[PDB]
RNA sequence: GAAGUGUGAAAAGGAGGAUGAUGAGAAAUGAAAGUGAAUGGAGUGAAUGGGGGAUGUUCCCGCCCGUCUUGAAACACGGAC
RNA sequence: GGGCGAAAGACCAAACGAACCAUCUGGUAGCUGGUUCCCUCUGAAAUGUCUCUCAGGACAGCGGCGACGGGUGUAAGAUGUUGUAAAGCACUAAUGCGCUGCGUUAAACUUUGAAGAUGUCUUUUAAGUUGUUGCCAGUGGGCAUACUGUGGUAAGCAUGGUGUGCGAGAAGGGAUGAACCUUUAAGCGGGCUAAGGAGUCUUAUGCAAGGUGAAUCCGGCGGCCUGAUUUUGACAGCCGAAUUGGGCGGCGGAGAAAAUGGAAGGGAUUGAAUUGCAUUCCGAUGCCUGCGGGGGAGUAUCUGAGUAAGGGGGCGGUAUCGUUCUGCUGAAGGUCCUGCGUGAGCGGGGGUGGAGGGGCGAUAUGUGCAGAUCUUGGUAGCAGUAACAAGGAAAUGAUUUGCGCUGGACGAGG
RNA sequence: ACGCUGCUUUUUGAUUCUUCGAUGUCGGCUCUUCCUAUCAUCGCGAAGCAGAGAUUGCGAAGUGUUGGAUUGUUCACCCACCAACAGGGAACGUGAGCUGGGUUUAGACCGUCGUGAGACAGGUUAGUUUUACCCUACUGUGUGGACUGUGCAGCAGAUC
RNA sequence: GUAUAAUGGCUGAAGGCCUCUAAGCCUGAAGACCGACUGCGCGGUGUGUGUGGCGGAAGACGACCGCUGUGUGUGCAAGC
């Protein structure tokens, strides 16, 4: 019956942190997207994040890969199987809970005035190694993801026209400030109040 | 349990599963690097298998190394190929997904034989175009032509219907790219302004079908010995018990040929057309390319042809594409031709030049 | 050294089909296993069960019985219906 | 129990190291398999003695059903018994030195000697509230664990002691498990806890201190214990202020090598896998409280798990004698729908069917099925599958032409 | 050296928890995959390393590791070649895959033992290898155009 | 083609000296990842298929590649 929907922005956020918050949300019928999936992070250094992604490509089926597990490099998708792994998602209770996610590199193109949301509990700079962390884009770009250039272009022309919308925004609340410290619209407005 | 006496496995990885092709016409997988330095030009072309013949050849050392001049004796491949026609332009730019295609531009009058192909054999029953040509100047990332074949030049495929492919264009500043296409489009180009003698080349094509065979084909594994009950033509163990399945490395029987193959650095020997005299040899006689009684299982040339060193993917009268090196490649040894074989391939042919063979018998 | 009883009060009559006649009645009664035709619902998940709710499902729980045995869902035996 | 055999234990009408047929004969089986309705009250043993006894049996122990009959599985005050642990050299047996002392030992050594056990008196001590006897079943392969021995290099090895469990014990928790921790059993409501927990699967909060598998080695800390050097200028290489040796307690690193891809339960986590805490919260069929049902009890109440086994009260098949009813105005049987009962089961309605069918009391039994490689009959899947046949032709076929090799008589047998 | 502490599961023992209304018991031939405690090939230390040839150590499992005589053999032992001819696991991998030389009931000979019928992990010779048409796994094939993008899975050259 | 292992080096404290290391940096393997090469699903688009018959370069049967009357027969060429 709900149609609430939410935007979720990742730049500065803990991977894990905001993966098991977001299920929790997703559990009791909310809409939500992820957007800039390529600038969350893990806490610690470059080496031992890819030593336990080489653990991870390790694992596989003998007898016939094609059966086997799949191991994707897109931050996207890698990120949206963190959230898929903190539900039971092969109940039809949670093949709903999984309809109800989208997840994109970067910022596309329709969400460009709307407002987005951070998760008060998963920023980097709470823990005791603040500036040490390796990004989501960084850690995959060396297993093979390769459109890592055109995600920060298509995310800072979305920001500056996204602040030239403010500046028009903010001297018409100056204009308009003025028309309502007026004489004749007063004394206009007074009849309308007035007549109740 | 440890097993003594390794040997290599039969066979290779690489290409299972060994599937039959999905098409006759195989799109080519990558295109070479652009540097935008040089004029434009092309990247590939189509043709026809035809036959194969002999030459003779001297291997230039004739400083005073130890052995002047050798000779040698080579086998080539020769492909019919008329010329092609461009009907069309295409650009693709970049996103966050990778290449995304753009709108196309159609020329003005898109021949009979491309109609067939895209629609059917029952098909029968603007500044638009001026806007599309401004996007594939300020966007697309990188351009491709639309180019078709000439089959009803070849009389012995029965054709009628086109062949078509998507060709990069290479050659810098991509508003010189367009203009150069633009005024190209409904007329023809020849592939002798693509490539060159002494170059090393690529071919993709479908190789001969053999239909369904036999494990000792397939892949190559020994014959079982002469007392063995229940036939000798087989692998006798396909796996432990442990795991308790059958793996996919292990040999099977089924499908044998028609698969999809790329082949590379193929040197191109000459270029020329059939209905003249071949010659640059050193001996006198005029020869056509062409052997007495004709290719076999093929008509003559007539269009024109070129010729290229060794072996080549399929089967006669099937479609074939050339495409440049993607490699580094270094010079090529100096090339010296001074004769070429046109015996009958039907029997054991000794005349070349059917008047040759009038002159021996008076009458 | 077996297996096999029954039209009806009356032959008043049937025995390829169809159309009919006689009779109180088409003719002892006619279960399950299993099948064909039509029509309603569901499915690409082995199926089936209990609680709680409902014109199928969505949450929780649930391994195949009998038996011998220190000990059985058992790679222990018997069991297609 | 005979034959016959150039000998193989061969052959004697498809089974021969003793043929076939009927009877004695339902031959015997300490061994294997099976043994048919509901609810309710009590509830074991896997040990001792004797046994051609060891996969069995008898006797005794533990349990069920009774009947008859009046008056302590814990402590205290007093007074006896004991020779282990520990320790020791007084006896028996061992063991190094110094020329009286110092050094080392004991299941079959004891000068000493506990904790704990075990007798008797006094309810004229506390606290609490049984005797006699009848008829009989099952059981006599056990196993786990806390603590404690013996043999063994050791074992999820073998064999003893004391308690408690599983067996015969559900339910909540430990991811999963006969035996671990909580706790003892699914009626309808209202409250609270236990073990275990409170990022997410998955019901439910925070505060603080550190941090970012053996011998044998290495480092660190606003940690602690002990010593030394120094503003009369140390340590390091004139400079101007701390320097340093040994140890201890936490923490980290080397030592550290296996065979399908893989496991703090998983995704993950820099404290969400470490340590110390409680002023919050969640969590059973257990506890308290209101109703309902059973069984005891001396009638204001108390009490419900259960295999082997035993007792009480009910439901149903077919008949007899004893009584009392119904059916052609449509019985039984069968099929669909519906009411009552904790249940075994008992009623009613509409089709079909075309002749009989019941209630209640006593009485007689060939008296209730899912199983026995059960007996007889019928029927599925496998599966339109395996296997087999399709013999040379010419519109016609007493005509033309192509191929194969047994063909004709007497006897046995039909 | 004299002493002391570990790891593996490839040896042979120790035990008797599973299977006696049956899980086909040795070796070879054929074929695939995994481990590292590395034999060769690639990189790099030490020396009682002048050079040459070797010896000892670390990173490293991608690719290779053969042909014959005698024996049923596993094993063993020699010849020839080689960059080198490492060691192991997968129901002591693999019999509805084969073969049947070892083992191998019923025929027979010899030696020793027994009065005898017979015995011997003592030697020798002759001695039946059954059935898939079911489910799954795996190999292809089918499940309705033309031109292409991009995710996933596979993966090749090595040595003289 | 990119980033690394063992090892060898640059700058540099702790510890006024020293030191490849504690922050950082350079180099470096038959190895890792990526590329190229083969297969499959899913997307997009000025885009949706010849019923039947006859052939083949395709084929166990289905499928795939072609045409929509251009076969058969005969002659020449080229061979045994």
């Amino acid at each position: 019956e709900k149609k609430e929907h939410v935007i979720i922005d990742a730049t500065g956020q803990v991977a894990g942190k905001l993966a098991a918050k977001v299920a929790k949300l997703l559990l009791e019928g909310v809409r939500v997207t992820v957007v800039c999936a390529e600038e969350a992070v893990f806490v610690g250094s470059l080496e031992r994040a890819m030593d336990k992604f080489k653990q991870y490509l390790n694992k596989r089926c003998l007898v016939n890969p094609r059966r086997g597990p799949f191991h994707f490099r897109e931050p996207r998708m890698h990120l949206a199987k963190i959230i898929r792994r903190m539900i039971s998602y092969k109940k039809p209770r949670g093949k709903a809970a999984m309809s109800r996610l989208a997840t994109y590199e970067g910022i596309p193109r329709e969400l460009e005035g709307q407002p987005r949301y951070k998760v008060t509990c998963a920023f980097v700079k709470y823990t005791g190694n603040p500036n040490r962390y390796v990004t989501l884009g960084k850690l995959l770009s060396m297993f093979g993801w390769k459109h890592a250039e055109a995600a920060k272009s298509l995310t800072d022309e979305l920001k500056e026209r996204e602040s030239l919308a403010s500046l028009q925004k903010k001297d018409l609340d100056k204009k308009i400030e003025e028309l309502k410290t007026d004489k004749n619209f007063e004394n206009e407005v007074n009849r309308r109040l007035a007549m109740l | 349990s440890c097993r003594k006496f390794n040997a290599p496995r039969h066979g290779s990885l690489q290409f299972c599963p060994r599937k039959r092709s999905k098409t006759i016409r195989p799109a080519a997988g990558a295109f070479p690097a652009d540097d935008r330095s040089q004029p434009v030009h092309l990247t590939g072309f189509m043709a026809y298998k035809a036959g194969m013949t002999h030459v003779v050849r001297t291997k230039t050392q004739v400083a005073k190394n130890k052995q002047l001049s050798r000779e040698i004796m080579d086998a080539v491949t020769v492909l019919e190929a008329p010329p092609m026609v461009v009907y069309g332009i295409v650009g693709y730019e970049k996103t966050v997904t990778g290449l995304r295609r753009l709108p196309i531009v159609t020329a003005a009058y898109v021949s009979d034989g491309v109609l067939r192909r895209m629609f059917g054999n029952r098909y029968a029953s603007g500044s638009v175009c001026e806007s599309r040509v401004e996007m594939i100047k300020e966007r697309a990332h990188c351009v491709r032509v639309l180019v078709q074949t000439q089959p009803t030049l070849i009389k012995g495929l029965g054709l009628k219907k086109a062949h078509i492919a998507e060709i990069q264009v290479n050659g810098g500043s991509i508003s010189e790219k367009v203009e150069w296409a633009l005024g190209r489009l409904e007329k023809e180009i020849a592939i002798g302004e693509v490539f060159g003698v002494n170059e090393n080349i690529d071919t993709i094509g479908v190789t001969k079908g053999k239909g369904f065979q036999g494990t000792v084909k397939r892949f190559g594994v020994r014959k079982q010995p002469r007392k063995s009950r229940k036939g000798i033509r087989k692998v006798a163990c396909i796996g432990a018990w442990h795991p308790s399945r059958v793996m996919y490395s292990i040999a099977r029987a089924g499908q044998m040929g028609f698969h999809r193959r790329t082949e590379k650095n193929k040197r191109v020997y000459m270029i020329g057309n059939g209905s003249s005299n071949i010659k640059t040899e050193f001996d006198l006689t005029e020869k056509p390319i062409s052997p007495m009684g004709g290719f076999p299982h093929y008509g003559e040339v007539r269009n024109d042809f070129i010729m290229v060193k060794g072996a080549v993917v399929g089967a006669r009268k099937r479609v074939v594409t050339l495409r440049k090196s993607l490699l580094r490649q270094r010079a090529g040894e100096e090339l010296v031709i001074k004769f070429v074989d046109t015996s009958s391939k039907i029997g054991h042919g000794r005349f070349q030049t059917s008047a040759e063979k009038k002159a021996f018998y008076g009458a």
